[PDB]
């Protein structure tokens, strides 16, 4: 039997275990508040010609006052921010936020700590394992969407199981011909050309008759519980611009391309129920400073 | 930051009297101390800034779980604002207070076998101040006598120079000498110089600094007490008064 | 118990204070008089002996 | 040896000169402050059942009043729009909207018109080309991810050149099975499932091991100086209405699915910097454009 | 800076008959006009900023000494406000006006063999705006109605749809045209931040526009001292010694 | 194959961690502010035929005034200043000056200890290493201006490798004779007198010729960030006073001919890049230092 599996499920490293409590959840809350207010300012001041709504907002989230010949980069709150952020992804990551620093920064705004507010849906389509017999070529290529490229050589029908794993919600699975799949000791309905299946059903057996290969597109969906202030677009380009400025440059972790991989694969890990409160905070936190870096850019 | 506001060693000593020791022992779990780090410091650099992570920070840090931890995370706590992270210690230990943990015989910690070389080294000495040294000589000599080692306090003394000149003059169990002492133990406190609200390279600067602009905050803050305008206002028990003294001493 | 009802609609002309316009302009008169003050005592009369 | 490279990053067009003064970009600007206005006053217009809200941010916008018989365009502010995006995708675009037109529009709001305050992150992948010796098959495959397959006939390993120019900030290779990166003159490393490189680095090279295909999926960030009002939503919806309005029907012209591809082409064409300021404005001209055509259908 | 400001063609005409040909050419040798070069633009980018020099840019740039010489620098002139370096012109053409030189057989200099084609090209009428196109197209009009070579014009008008859409609709001949006429040809003009531009022409093109302002008011008193006690040199009176090398 | 050195990019000892703080830093610079008044209070003292210029500017800086029958010294602020500079060089000096001393003197003046706001160009050419074959001599003398001296003792041509680090912006080779230089796997060009190269590049492959020696001279420039006040001139002089008077004098410590070696040694450290401010915050402590004590020599 041979064995394909996703790439980016592979050996996800562990994530931080420090500002996991009340009082650090609450900073990066109120980081993503005067973040956005930044933002806002930045916006008013530009179509208003005076720079009063800037300088405001800038002083509320640096607690100092612009000065020209000093670069504008957040000050402190910018900086604990940036090195929390470190710390969130990965256990190697040091620690070195004082504890009267966040206490400071969290009391700067009222606002709820709370990350279980809301949900959202996560598009990585999570495949754990296809196994295949002798005589039969399998590859999976994408992670939005995943490709399973099979080719039957032998004589015979070949039967290749897939596992999706239990955290994906739905699975849907299109093919470029009409193909059979049924669950486990179960008949086999007529070719199809589309299948819903819930991964939690059990290992899915697609029959391979021989001849041109069999392509089989699946998109999968998953439930998060996220902040009410969670916004995906933000959080990706938040993701993108730390793996750019280089903070996740640290030793034994794996890189993903999107913070949709990221998640989906802690999900799928032991003690995966921990990381994935880990991770709520650090997509926050990655809004927070995207929004922060925009605002006050450099060249 | 109350600890590291203490500018003599009257104040220092009795807040030790006062605190109870898990104030110097902290519940979060940290990071590992002597490890190469790459920090990320913006308002200088745009790559990341090496350092390397020690038990003099304020953050809190993994430590051994025995009697050398529990004393380096004392002297930490004095020396730098926070401990380190010993858990299980036992409720009749982090009831008594931190001075008797220090003096006193009756707490049932066995500390002879402490050597002040390791410690000074584990508790980076050569990377200290001269408050910061100060306070810790304060710890080694309140251990020396609490075991009869007064002898060896002063050979180890006497072998590294430096630190006999900075060495505080007083006897742990008399307070006339805690009166006379005009040492200035203090690392936090209004600076007469201009402090701004920046960032340091160091992690021990930045966050010695996060200390400094919090007791400013602090010290203009409600929490303060301002002894010219509500003296009449404290307790009997807990108002200056020059007959005071330390309990034993 | 006894707050007074305080009203300042004759003092403000739309959105701007003309009193307290004028009032801080003044300062910048006093700033200019300070430094031209200090420099003309300190060219007449040199480092000062007691 | 055969060379295999991005179909999105062949031959880019040369992009317009003209609208790219101060003038001309707090004009755009302008126009997209009061497109969103448009936008916003018909939803308050619906919620508030009177058409007072429309009939000021219409007046605005298009120098009249609106009326029941008349058709809605938008007046000579919309002609203004749809001729500056014309210009800016070609040279050849005939650039026929006086200046003192623009003047006078670019009067109307107070912006800065400063294209350089923000950025934005594109994730078009550039791979300028792939180098294999003979017996080797390689064929790339998108433009947002994209899969490079690789087979192998030969009777040994063989080594393949990977060149991701010298614009992208960060690519990350995804392949479909463990393989063996590195970087020229450099040892090869056990075989792993991801890499994350910098294209400055250098041409990389792949160790294709005989047997079953191989395919590595690629993701690059681009790093790009856009204004404080840019959306990336708003501007890629713009630009496919202006290729189905005939914005972009000029001879002598390449097409793009998106805007993403078209910038980032931009940026590696010869001297490519000097192309990457018009391309940013006449996106947030695209993103004005929705916003206007939304509101007022044609 | 004058030339540039000029919003009609009334004005733009009644300017070139007073200006003579020396304020056309420069004295300043310039540069080689087409290549590719990295100049500095500090307030964006590090880089050097890869650009393309041209003569449309306001700086002065090496020409030879033939008509289509002469023809290409007071076309600049016009539509950028400085013309370029054409060497020992001699004293009998710089004394003539920019118009005489246009659209009067006097000045003895044929221009029959003009081809507006390869002019376009040289002058890189890609890279113009709408207001430069029409002076350029002015200067066309005038010199092929003074030749006779009107059906050229149109041949040359047809061949670029985009120059026929804005092209004037003035007769040289006609003066019906030039005064109902209603085009506008400024550039240059009262109103923009003090800021730099990233390409050549763009930059140029600001530092005229920002220095208008300040034209406007200092060049009264100042030329005026010049010229207190001066010949005006447009059509002086002289012996009528040699044309050299036209 | 032999392997060859910079002399003072050898083992470079590690610096101080103390008085690097906002307070320490404004004490330097009004150390430097208050000293630079002592020179000038002597022009002003030939100018007004009298010694009160100086009575008053060695009372700020000394807090207290000057006596005849007593060597002027200058008081806490030269005892501070000197015990300071000492902590600075080596991390095994003793930080003897306390904190409370150092904020009373740095509230004489209003200064901002910003080391951050200017630069300076250091011209210690860095090279790391010089690989040469077998029967090839190669010997580096120089620190402002390395000179590397060539005999090719072989049968045919010698590839030598050059490496300057990855700090130094630009390296200029200047060589006796025309010789030929190219990046690693470059093609070579044709004979040339002069190079500019940038370190970052990679390493440089020369090739020499049998035959007479080739020596090529190696002059480097390097940016580094310093304060405003900052004073090549001055530093210098401030660096050999403080050896002479033995300021420097610690064990385990190593021995620099000028200031420009010291800080671009320190820069060529593993972690080189911790140690550059607190070798400019020395900087400005030894221009104070110089200044101070040719105002008042002991």
């Amino acid at each position: 039997a041979n064995r394909a599996t996703s790439a980016f499920l592979d050996n996800p490293h562990p994530v931080g275990v420090n500002y996991v409590d009340e009082g650090s959840r609450q900073f990066v809350a109120v980081a993503e508040l005067l973040a956005s207010k930044l933002i806002d300012s930045s916006r008013e001041s530009d179509e208003s010609n005076s720079d009063v709504p800037f300088v405001q907002a800038y002083s509320k989230f640096a607690d100092d006052n612009p000065r020209h010949l000093r670069v504008k980069t957040g000050g402190k709150m910018a900086n604990a921010l940036t090195n929390v952020i470190r710390s969130y992804y990965s256990i190697n990551a040091p620690a070195i936020v004082p504890q009267v620093e966040i206490d400071r920064l969290a009391s700067k705004a009222t606002v709820s700590g709370d990350m279980y507010n809301s949900y959202a849906i996560f598009n990585s389509v999570p495949i754990v394992e296809v196994l295949s017999p002798a005589r039969t070529t399998v590859s999976i290529v994408g992670s939005d969407r995943a490709d399973v490229t099979m080719l039957n050589t032998g004589a015979g029908a070949a039967n290749i199981t897939f596992n999706f794993g239990q955290i994906a919600e739905t699975v849907i699975l299109k093919g470029s011909v009409p193909f059979q799949l049924a669950r486990l000791n179960q008949p086999m309905p007529a070719a199809r050309f589309t299948y819903k299946l819930r991964p939690l059903d059990g290992p899915f057996i697609v029959v391979l008759p021989v001849g041109n290969p069999l392509v089989i597109s699946a998109t999968a969906a998953t439930r998060i519980q996220v902040p009410l202030a969670f916004n995906k677009a933000l959080v990706e380009s938040g993701f993108q611009t730390a793996m750019n400025d280089g903070l996740f440059d640290i030793q034994n972790v794996n890189y993903y391309s999107s913070f949709d991989e990221f998640i989906i694969s802690q999900y799928h890990a032991q003690d995966g129920i921990n990381r994935v409160s880990t991770c709520v905070i650090l997509g926050l936190a990655l809004q927070a400073y995207d929004q922060m870096r925009r605002a006050l850019p450099v060249r | 930051m109350d600890v590291l506001s203490k500018g003599s060693l009257k104040e220092l000593l009795a807040h030790l009297e006062k605190t109870p020791l898990e104030e110097a022992i902290s519940y979060r779990i940290g990071t590992v101390p002597y490890q190469n780090v790459l920090i990320s410091r913006n308002e200088y650099y745009n790559q990341l800034y090496p350092d390397t992570t020690s038990l003099i920070d304020g953050v809190s840090r993994e430590g051994q779980r025995n009697v050398n931890g529990l004393i380096m995370s004392i002297i930490s706590y004095v020396v730098s604002g926070s401990g380190h992270y010993i858990p299980n210690i036992g409720f009749m230990l982090l009831r008594r207070s931190i001075l008797d943990i220090l003096t006193k015989h009756d707490t049932g910690l066995v500390t002879n076998n402490l050597n002040y070389g390791i410690i000074a080294r584990n508790l980076t000495v050569s990377k200290m101040n001269c408050e910061q040294r100060k306070r810790m000589l304060i710890c080694f000599k309140l251990l020396a006598y609490k075991d009869g080692n007064q002898n060896d306090y002063e050979i180890y003394l006497n072998q590294n120079i430096p630190l006999k000149q900075i060495a505080p003059n007083f006897i742990p169990g008399d307070m006339r000498t805690v009166i006379h002492n005009q040492d200035q133990l203090a690392i936090v406190g209004i600076p007469a110089y201009r402090l701004t609200q920046s960032t340091e390279l160091s992690i021990r600067d930045d966050n010695a600094k996060s200390y400094k602009l919090g007791y400013v905050d602090w010290y203009n803050s409600n929490s303060f007490l301002r002894e010219r305008s509500e003296f009449n206002l404290i307790r009997l028990k807990d108002r200056d008064t020059k007959y005071g003294k330390l309990n034993g001493w | 118990f006894a707050l007074a009802q305080i009203n300042a609609d004759d003092e403000f002309i739309g959105a701007i204070d003309k009193e307290s316009a004028e009032y801080l302009d003044e300062y910048a008169t006093l700033a200019r008089d300070i430094s031209n003050s200090l420099t003309l005592v300190k060219a007449a009369f040199g480092p000062l002996e007691r």
